[PDB]
């Protein structure tokens, strides 16, 4: 029994061990509490706006959009502390993990973004925080591991399958299911086992509530859409979730298509893979016939995981939002242009949601539209991934 | 019903079970065939038998590589359900237990995998990632084909989950000896006895203790403290590892381990 | 004959080669002519909150001061786009550019800072930049130089002299003296030849302005003492400037003491060099007894500068402003103190600033006093040389 | 008066003035005394002569690295006034220049620098780094001390700075021939006759053009235009980065070239 539904349709649910759902119960209920009490709710602000930055600027891109009959404006979550939206809801899970008695914090991630999120929050708030990382992405990612150490984060690397961000999942739950009564899991997206995508989405909800706001108060009406990337959920359930009801607002999904969706190397589990039950939920996922979990693919790290948040899983299946995928090709041509035209350097997790935004200028160039992406994270952790990229094509 | 039957003469003999686990197809589908029956041979009451899964969260280190073992070999689910139609065909009796990750119950249809299951003769499955209160589709698929689903009881329980086990489980109910993940290396500690006694109060299917089971004195200490018996996976995958290269001294360790764990049951 | 006074007491003027004064009183005139323009304060209010990112946060820092009686506020220029201070006056600059008819941008840059900020202006506002670099800045900092680059600046390395920032103003200097019909020369920092001492701390001076009204909201008095560190002048005067008439408020600038005073290898001439007239003012520098200009020395490149600007050392003259330094490992101890007790990385620069208010604080631990620190910039640039420090040092 | 005396013979004899510019000290203190004495000897009317400095911003690379030759020999600026004073000594009419940086010029006291000027000997000073807007104290310090101040007229010079370098300066006026810094590869284009006679109206001190001015047309160019000189550094210096392993071939392309170039001044 729950407080809250923790399915969306068909999706979503708590497949986990037995031994997990005491932990996840108290979770459920320590949000519950939280999002009742003002107190709890002034300390997040108070942390949102005078630590991390909140409210982040709503930017009309200048040149991009020249010659066409698109307006763009780019919702700056690049300019959070950190780096990325990842900040908004580690603050709030961290608040939570003190207020259930929890003194250290397991995470996980890929690009190394959350992990970055989860140790700056953990080294404010008091926390012993242990992330992992598949080992491939500790080599490509050194960098942002030793970011993470100097904020007194242990770093793990994973040799183990696609070492890459579902091998690090995967460790994370076998350690929290031995270590639950100390350690908090912060999961770094809006999936997993009930209550973390409900948690992730109303810890990220004020990207949209804040884009609403803004776009009101410059153009005098809502978006025609609102474009974000999808590589677990987090930031798009973050921008859509204040426009689900305002149904004239298109909510446009962008997952990584890598190589190409038909390579099959790509991380477009939501349009092209098939209903699983893994990592705590029921969701769309890359799979074998029989049901083997599948690697993903994207020249992204943090849109690499071969499942999606099973809210996207829902609203696409009732045609509330619409999700399509970009290729690393696609992804790397908007952040040139963004680097070139706006001078702000996207990660290249965003970097795919700039590039549909494009295509849909490019393809109907006299189609009257108001556009917002999305700038999820900088790209600062990506130029020496976008320079070897450059140096390998001659283009550099 | 294979577990009733075999309960009611271990209680008869004033004997608890000893569970042996091993994944199907580790190191390959030939070895795991003479493998299990070495186990039997050797005293096993039962069977608890994995199938190859590629993100094993339940498990640590020694099951991992099992798994990645049977991968190495080509083993798939479907092989693996000929080997389990072979196995039950070899002993009619001994009941024969699957412990499964939910998806691959899942995704070629819940009701088709019990009654694959059904099929070959298997006589219960616990699905590792599926907890009481998501089990209902899975429940009722069992039940459906005469298949006893299986719940865990982990240390951390309340009341309400005890009522829950009980109520809802058939066959045995498996009793978690601490948190964490499959391991030898890592033995329970905390006492067990007022679950154990707790589930009996409510007629729950006998208790099996696992996790972290890898000594006779393990096996004695779950008898002794009213468990109806104990299962033991990475003790002895562990000695499967070791002897690789020996096809038959694997099978000479194997006898002597689970004759020494079965004899500690005894009485 | 000039509309401003090109002088701070006896410092400042504009020591140029002749054929340069008409550029430089265009440009004066430009600026005085914007400050009373609001079509210009409109355009550029307009980049710095929605462009940019302003406001920024005023931190309060919840770990670093436990067990004293010191409050210390952070103010966090780290937030703004780009990651430094540098974005504000660039922008403005920029504007002039426009508004004077050039189409070129000159800069120069040591840590790269002012570098990625003129290139992102530049890009944004359709400007063609080229960026001078110490060759030897080149090589340490080859992802800045990258980043420039992408955002479309040239950059062209300077293998001169101590091959930092110094040899990088010179060939500025020479370029601008052949194409100033053409091309704006973006100064960096509140140092060189009237105006730009002047118009860099117009458009830094929000930072201060800010500050005060936040600390207003917060604490209800003004900061007993603001705090910035000093390379050539700008992200300081910003902070200081509308302090100065508030005479209760205390006003420290540190300079880098690099590897000691003692040793002469530092960057420190307001207080340790001598008067002189070179980079076209009147000002400290350090230079040989024979009045040859000598070679700064820094940890951080930003700092490595061997003059200061002009109205910093009027305001020490007089007392109103006091001067310190902070030696390397001191601004290395507060650069690891700030990572791992508040989340922030901040640049080594302002790690000099960080770690003269650690030692108020820890010097006189039950002093009552509310201390303002400006975090010029953010760290992500400085992790590899403290990587590779530490690395040597067999701390890591 | 070292440079009415030049300019009044010069216009007897319709010549204009030819003023090679050296890094004093360049290669070495001996060389760079040979090599003076072999521009006078070849013809030159006048000297400029530089201090190393270590910043030099109105110069290109040719004599940025005169001035690091400089001081690779340890040329310091008290041994550049002991040759000034050689110099002075063995050559007691032809006018000595001094192009300065305003640091070298203000950092032991502007009046004592003027004064060490007038002990060994100079007649001009032109401080590259101090316009006429910035230049009292450096003006008065020079006429107190005898020495004529030197003030640039550059191509775009307005009404007000002519009246103002026509009236502050002495000696000579310095005509630039373009934007930009130093060096020889780069030739001025814009033609200067509309300055050149604005100065005169104002009555200015004669005007040397430089800046780019390497070959004999370009000096017989100046004078054509009214100019009363044309001055030459890179050009000069270029001879001696080329010819530093032959000191003696140095000397002689030096005279050659010198020679040339004076001559194109005649008439
Ligand atoms: C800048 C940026 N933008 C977008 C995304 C996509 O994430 P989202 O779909 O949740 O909005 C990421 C992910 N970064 C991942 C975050 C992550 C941690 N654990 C995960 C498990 C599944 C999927 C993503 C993650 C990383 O740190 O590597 C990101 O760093
Ligand atoms: C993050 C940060 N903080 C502080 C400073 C110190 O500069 P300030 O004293 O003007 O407030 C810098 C300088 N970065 C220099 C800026 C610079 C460009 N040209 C200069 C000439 C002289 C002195 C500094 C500069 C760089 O980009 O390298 C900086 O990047
Ligand atoms: O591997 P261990 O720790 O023995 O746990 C038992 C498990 O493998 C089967 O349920
Ligand atoms: O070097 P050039 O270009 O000849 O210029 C003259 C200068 O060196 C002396 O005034
Ligand atoms: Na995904
Ligand atoms: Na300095």
């Amino acid at each position: 029994t729950t407080l809250l539904n923790p399915y969306f349709g068909e999706f979503g649910g708590m497949y986990v061990p037995q031994i997990l759902m005491p932990a996840l119960n108290q979770l459920e209920e320590a949000f519950v509490s939280a999002q009742k009490d003002p107190e709890f709710q002034a300390q997040f602000a108070d942390l949102l706006k005078n630590y991390a930055g909140r409210p982040t600027a709503l930017t009309k891109c200048q040149n991009i959009t020249a010659g066409t009959r698109t307006t763009l404006y780019l919702k700056r979550e690049d300019l959070l502390h950190g780096g990325a939206h990842k900040t908004n809801q580690v603050l709030g899970q961290a608040l939570l993990a003190k207020r259930m008695g929890k003194s250290e914090i397991i995470a996980e991630t890929g690009a190394g973004q959350h992990g970055v999120a989860s140790a700056l929050a953990s080294a404010l708030l008091g926390l012993k925080c242990r992330i992992y990382m598949g080992a491939k992405d500790v080599e490509r990612q050194s960098p942002n591991v030793f970011r993470m150490r100097l904020m007194g984060a242990e770093v793990i690397p994973v040799h183990s399958g696609s070492a890459t961000l579902k091998d690090a999942c995967n460790e994370a739950l076998r350690d929290w299911s031995g270590s639950y009564e100390t350690a908090h899991y912060m999961l770094g997206t809006a999936a997993g086992p009930h209550p973390y995508p409900t948690i992730v989405r109303e810890f990220q909800r004020m990207i949209g509530e804040e884009t609403k706001a803004q776009i009101l108060d410059k153009e005098g009406r809502l978006p025609d859409a609102v474009i974000a990337c999808v590589g677990g959920g987090s930031n798009a359930i973050g921008m859509f979730a204040d426009f689900i009801n305002d149904t004239s607002v298109g909510l446009i999904g962008v997952e990584p298509g890598g190589h190409g969706i038909e390579t099959g190397e790509h991380g477009a589990p939501l349009k092209h893979g098939r209903v699983g039950i893994y990592f705590g939920m029921k969701a769309p996922m890359m799979q074998t016939a029989d049901g083997q979990i599948e690697e993903s693919y994207s020249i992204s790290a943090g849109l690499d995981f071969p499942s999606v948040g099973p809210q996207h899983a829902y609203l696409n299946s009732i045609g509330r939002a619409d999700y399509v995928s970009i290729t690393d090709d696609e992804a790397l041509e908007a952040f040139k242009t963004l680097c070139r035209h706006e001078g702000i350097i996207p990660a290249l997790e965003s970097s795919h949601a700039l590039a549909h935004a494009l295509k849909m200028m490019r393809e109907q160039p006299e189609k009257e539209q108001l556009l917002v992406v999305n700038l999820s994270g900088r790209g600062d952790k990506d130029i020496f991934t976008v320079h070897d990229i450059l140096k390998a094509r001659g283009e550099i | 019903e294979r577990y009733e039957n075999l309960f009611a003469q271990l209680n008869d003999r004033r004997e608890g079970a000893f569970v042996p686990f091993v994944t199907l197809g580790d190191p390959g589908i030939e070895q795991s065939l003479k493998i299990i029956d070495t186990l039997i041979d050797a005293g096993a009451d039962a069977l608890e038998l994995g199938v190859p899964f590629s993100d094993p969260l339940a498990d640590g280190p020694t099951i991992q590589n099992a798994n990645l073992r049977a991968f190495a070999a080509g083993v798939t689910p479907a092989q693996c359900f000929e080997m389990l139609a072979l196995i039950r065909e070899k002993h009619p009796t001994i009941p024969i237990g699957l412990l499964m990750y939910a998806n691959l119950v899942f995704n070629n249809g819940i009701d088709a995998f019990y009654a694959r299951c059904e099929q070959v003769g298997v006589d219960s499955v616990l699905v590792a990632d599926v907890p009481v209160e998501e089990s209902a589709p899975f429940r009722q698929a069992a039940l459906r084909h005469n298949i006893a689903p299986i719940f865990i009881c982990p240390p951390n329980a309340d009341d309400d989950l005890l009522r829950q086990v009980a109520s809802y489980g058939r066959g045995y109910t498996y009793l978690l000896s601490r948190s964490g993940v499959t391991g030898a290396e890592n033995r329970g500690a905390l006492p067990l006895h007022h679950l154990i006694e707790k589930l009996k109060e409510y007629h729950a299917a006998p208790a099996l203790q696992g996790f972290g089971i890898s000594s006779p004195e393990q096996v004695s200490a779950a008898v002794r403290a009213g468990a109806a018996g104990a299962i033991s996976g990475s003790a002895i995958v562990k000695i499967i590892e070791k002897n690789l290269a020996s096809p038959k001294q694997m099978l000479a360790e194997l006898r002597s381990f689970v004759s020494a764990m079965k004899a500690a049951s005894r009485a």
